[PDB]
RNA sequence: CCUUCUCAAACAUUCUGUUUGGUAGUGAGUGAUACUGAGUUAACUUGAAAUUGCUUAAA
């Protein structure tokens, strides 16, 4: 049975983030036609929050930054708008508990700003950017007397050269440096690699996972902010201890 | 006796034609749910008709949701007698002003404009007030 | 029901660690203002038999499970006659469990807040007509 | 059971105080009973090596914790970096299967496998709660045996791990170790440069047991090469030379 | 522009219409300003416009309510963050002397929570007759508020400035609600052709000041608003033809 | 059974001013007085009132 409380507190959500999303579009339409007439203001935040919580609003440079981003679930009762839909499956970050690498620059800024309450977006250290393709990277892989590919570890160097041999990228260590480096090639290597697959924070259903999840659903409110407003800060949180706890 | 139509009022926010339709099929088949709508904004004014195939549906529904509390609202469920069904309570959407055809030129406006300082001139003194120009 | 447990878990009473907490507060401040006004339900016996008879009570419930059964069976006659709202739930556990205890005979709200007097007043017309209009007829036979 | 009890009530405050307020068990006394002598407890320290290695390499999954591999990761570091130090490896076999070192612990000879940094399949077809069961027990005698090592070269334990360069590349050079042959005197003053390709952790582990420093490539990816006496590089062709170097492989090490 | 003339022959016809032989109600002098392309556009605009005056009426509106029932009051919003900072009592030392008097202080929180109702919250809101805002929590304000309070001109919010450069300041505060208590004058900017200034009473103010308060309010909006028609105007009372403009229709064409 | 656009730019430093931009609202109803059937214009009643203009938030 579906209740009438469920459907409605649905819609309004619903409505709520459909108007939050079309600000923001309106917003960044006149941002980008580059008119400041009629404007709350004309440029880009990124609130640094790190460790109660210490914050730090700073202007986004405009040079373009390795990110991390790692799709958690949104606030409930709201079904997605096709807008973020859209941007999410063209970033393939459809389900929960996955994450990718993102190049940063003025043209994925507004997009950011689209996704911000389904993804959690930090800049990852070299040792979180390791320890992901060290413990978990797959590719698709196809064989010669094979039909049909199937999805497989990185276990084999070999299959690098083969595949990405023209751009110079040998091996894994290759493919580490070029997104550490965010040089050139990095987007090939970031199509190469499959979106990384992340564990649960806490899994199970136990009296200790139930405490667990609380504290976690309770340092996760302390942690994520949900703004309506188009003049809106991307969130920045420590990836790095995050990835630590998921991988 | 009773038929197989439904009066909904004291209705919440977000609980439009498509959200009663959704929430009132599990009870039944439905053939019309219309809900009132206010015309220069598009807004509910928290009341609407639904329309079963089974009047002992509707009744059963009726039973269900008659006095439901719903996010601070008290439901309100009525079956209705015979006849007076649902004739009106179109959707409306927000309306957006459109401009109209000005057939009268610049020449022809400023005369109306001088015929309406006129009709001040010649109003003024039988409302009641004296003052120059 | 579950309207009504949503509303009587935000005045849940303290708890001793809560209190430990609060008496530590006032000792600073001892040497009225130490600590605010506080909200809570009421849930004795005899002191809720107490606040319907002076009719400071502004909802009742009872629980239907009470053995004996004599503890109970003249509070809703008796909140009639004095006017206060009552309504009878489904667990003696239940309503202990908004007042720390493994069960309570009775609940009751006597003050609630500014944010909550809506809320209260709603909920009241709500059982008056799920329950008293409902039920009037059928609790009179045998 | 009170737990349980405290969470159906809703009074969560009364079930963060009872989770606070708990301690789980300890193993040290059944170390003590198991192996009343340091001489066996090194005796048997080479397949809590293994495991303890074996889990630091997994992912996390929703049977293994990942406070689990950490903690078997920072225990696998420790030991490391204390063989490092005192410059005790005596032997190293790479195979298909990882790497081989046997070291010299004590006058025990000690082996174990390290499996290479590659995202392995976990089959799930095993029991892992005996694996766990094992690794606990496996971790309390290895704390014990390292803190016991520590003490005796020396050293205190736990090292001080940095930060700085746990944020530049995770694993043995983090842990830096502060007091109170011809194995061990080979390549002094000999200054590694490590490109991106060699695994820099197996090269690093070996050239610190005996003697030398190490400059990585790829621990310069966050953001000098004069000093540098030997550089080690794995390419079919590469690029030109700087003809005041010397080139060598894994393999001439090893 | 508009000579003082017109202006004192119009206050005499106004005293003679309002001495005929409620009475509150229809001694109020209404400055209808008519626009010839509106005065916002196809975009609503809540933003009441804050105008110089030098004569303040919201003192007269003090000492007339004080002798009525009508109990002038100042609300003053702010936000979350500062209402803990603000106290009573800063507020009372620091506009005792002014003749300002800011009755309660309330939060955002407390528009969700303790006014979450319409009939408390219209009570609230209907009670105060001065409004002034945080300017950071007017944007927030219109759904905490509702529609009722920005419906009437003497409800709808002022939007305040309180911080000095990144932070709070009661100095900047205090600094500001004065100014805009003894300093300026609220209007709105609908999305139609005409609009009116509340100069204020008849009984409470002097044509002295009266006269002032009409040419500047009438300079100040044909500066920039493109006015072409300006009408002064009582209740139940006829338009007092006293501004007419011949330039501005020429555009109406143009546009069209 | 959700929970609300909680500040930006420049100019000046005068423990602070100026300008500019940012605010689309529960529904129903009474009502006066005008400005150009569409856009505007004082006050008024009310229970949140009302009869047809993604999936480990699972089980």
């Amino acid at each position: 049975f579906v209740r009438a409380e469920s459907i409605v507190a649905k819609t309004l959500a619903t409505s709520r983030e459909k108007e939050r999303i079309k600000r923001v579009s309106i917003l960044e339409d006149k941002k980008a036609k580059n008119e400041t007439q009629h404007i709350a203001s004309g440029k880009d935040f990124i609130l640094k929050i790190t460790e109660g919580l210490i914050r730090e609003k700073t202007t986004y440079d405009g040079k373009p930054a390795l990110l991390f981003i790692v799709r958690v679930r949104g606030p409930l009762a709201v079904n997605i708008p096709n807008k973020a839909f859209k941007i999410l499956s063209l970033l393939r970050l459809v389900e929960t508990n996955t994450g990718v690498f993102v190049k940063l620059t003025k043209n994925v800024y507004p997009l950011l700003k689209v996704i911000a309450p389904y993804v959690v977006i930090g800049k990852p250290s070299l040792s979180s950017i390791r320890s992901l393709i060290q413990k978990r990277g797959r590719i698709i892989y196809k064989g010669e007397n094979e039909a049909e590919p199937h999805e497989i570890v990185l276990n084999d160097n070999n299959i690098v050269e083969e595949q990405l041999g023209d751009h110079g990228i040998i091996c894994v260590e290759d493919i580490i440096h070029e997104i550490a480096t965010m040089g050139e090639s990095f987007s090939v290597c970031n199509f190469f690699l499959q979106p990384f697959k992340l564990n649960r924070e806490v899994s199970g259903f136990g009296s200790l996972n139930r405490l667990r999840k609380i504290k976690q659903r309770e340092a996760e409110s302390r942690t994520r902010q949900f703004s309506n407003a188009a003049t809106a800060p991307v969130i920045e949180v420590d990836i790095d201890s995050l990835l630590a706890k998921l991988n | 006796e009773y038929s197989g139509i439904i009066y909904v009022s004291r209705l919440p926010h977000g609980f439009h034609e498509k959200e009663l339709s959704k929430y009132f099929a599990q009870f039944g088949d439905l053939k019309e749910v219309r809900l009132a709508r206010n015309k220069k904004t598009g807004n509910s004014r928290h009341y609407g008709f639904l329309e079963f195939v089974n009047k002992e549906d509707a009744m059963i529904a009726q039973e269900s949701m008659n006095n439901y509390l719903l996010m601070g609202h008290l439901l309100q469920v009525r079956v209705l007698p015979k006849g007076a069904k649902i004739e009106k309570l179109y959707k409306y959407k927000k309306r957006v002003l459109v401009e109209k055809g000005i057939t009268k030129p610049v020449k022809q406006l400023k005369d109306n404009m001088k015929q309406k300082h006129e009709e001040r001139i010649k109003k003024l003194a039988k409302s009641g007030i004296e003052f120059k120009w | 029901a579950a309207e009504t447990f949503k509303l009587f878990n935000k005045y849940r009473p303290e708890t001793a660690a809560e209190k430990k907490e609060r008496l530590t507060k006032e000792a600073a401040a001892v040497a009225q203002d130490a600590s605010p006004k506080p909200y809570a339900v009421k849930y004795g016996l005899n002191h809720v038999v107490a606040l319907i008879e002076n009719k400071k009570a502004k909802l009742v419930l009872i629980a239907n499970d009470v053995d004996p059964i004599e503890l109970v069976v003249f509070l809703p006659a008796l909140c009639k006659k004095m006017g206060v709202p009552y309504a009878i739930v489904k667990g003696k556990a239940r309503l202990g469990t908004l007042v720390n205890q493994k069960t309570s005979a009775v609940a009751a709200l006597t003050e609630v807040r500014a944010e909550d007097e809506a809320a209260l007043a709603k909920l009241v017309s709500t059982i008056d007509a799920n329950f008293a209009d409902k039920y009037d007829e059928v609790k009179k036979h045998w | 059971r009170k737990l349980t009890r405290a969470l159906g009530r809703g009074e969560v405050s009364s079930a963060k105080r009872l989770e606070e307020n708990r301690d789980s068990y300890t193993l040290d006394h059944i170390i003590k009973e198991r192996y009343p002598s340091f001489p066996d407890a090194i005796r048997d320290i080479d397949d809590a090596l293994n495991m303890l290695f074996l889990f630091s390499n997994l992912p996390s999954t929703n049977q293994v914790s990942s406070k689990i591999i950490n903690d078997a990761q920072k225990i696998c570091n420790q030991w490391l970096a204390y063989v490092a130090k005192e410059r005790l490896v005596r032997k190293v076999f790479v195979s298909i299967k990882g790497v081989y070192y046997q070291a010299n612990i004590k006058g025990e000879e000690v082996r174990w496998l390290v499996p290479f940094k590659f995202p392995e399949n976990i089959p799930s077809d095993v029991d892992f709660r005996i694996m766990l069961t094992f690794l606990e027990f496996y971790s309390t005698l290895l704390h014990f045996v390292l803190y016991k090592l520590y003490t005796d070269s020396g050293l205190i334990y736990p090292p001080k791990l940095d930060l700085k360069k746990d944020k530049i590349i995770s694993g043995l050079s983090s842990y830096i170790l502060e007091s109170r042959s011809p194995v061990a005197s080979l390549f002094s003053a000999f200054v590694f440069y490590v490109s991106r390709e060699v695994p820099i952790d197996i090269l690093e582990f070996l050239i610190l047991s005996c003697g030398g420093n190490v400059i990585s490539e790829a621990a310069m990816d966050q953001i000098d090469m004069s000093k540098v006496t030997h550089q080690i590089v794995d390419r079919p062709v590469l690029k030109n030379k700087v003809a005041g170097r010397t080139y060598i492989q894994p393999q001439w090490i090893f | 522009a508009i000579p003082r003339e017109r202006v004192i022959k119009a206050v005499n016809e106004l005293i003679k219409f309002t001495s005929k032989p409620e009475e509150e109600l229809k001694k109020d002098l209404q400055l209808i300003v008519v626009n010839n392309k509106s005065f916002t556009g196809t975009s609503k605009s809540f933003k009441l416009k804050l105008l110089n005056v030098k004569h303040s009426f919201y003192k007269p509106w003090k000492e007339a309510s004080a002798t009525a029932v009508k109990d002038f009051k100042v609300l003053l919003i702010l936000k979350d963050s500062d209402i803990k900072k603000v106290s009573e009592d800063d507020l009372f030392d620091q506009l005792d002397s002014e003749g300002i008097k800011v009755d309660e202080i309330i939060c955002g929180k407390d528009l969700k929570t303790v006014y979450k109702a319409y009939e408390a919250r219209n009570a609230f809101i209907s009670q105060f007759s001065l409004i002034l805002a945080d300017d950071s929590i007017v944007t927030s304000l219109p759904k905490l508020m509702g529609g009722k309070a920005y419906n009437k001109v003497e409800t709808t919010p002022i939007s305040i400035r309180t911080h000095a450069n990144k932070e709070f300041s009661l100095t900047t505060l205090t600094n500001n609600i004065k100014k805009v208590y003894m300093n300026q004058l609220p209007v709105k900017l609908p999305r139609g052709t005409t609009l009116n200034v509340h100069l204020g009473n008849l009984e409470w103010l002097r044509p002295e000041e009266f006269v002032d308060n009409v040419e500047l309010i009438s300079e100040q909006l044909i500066k920039a608003y493109q006015i072409r028609s300006i009408f002064i105007k009582t209740n139940r009372s006829p338009v007092l033809p006293l501004y007419y403009n011949q330039d501005v229709l020429d555009e109406l064409e143009a546009k069209k």
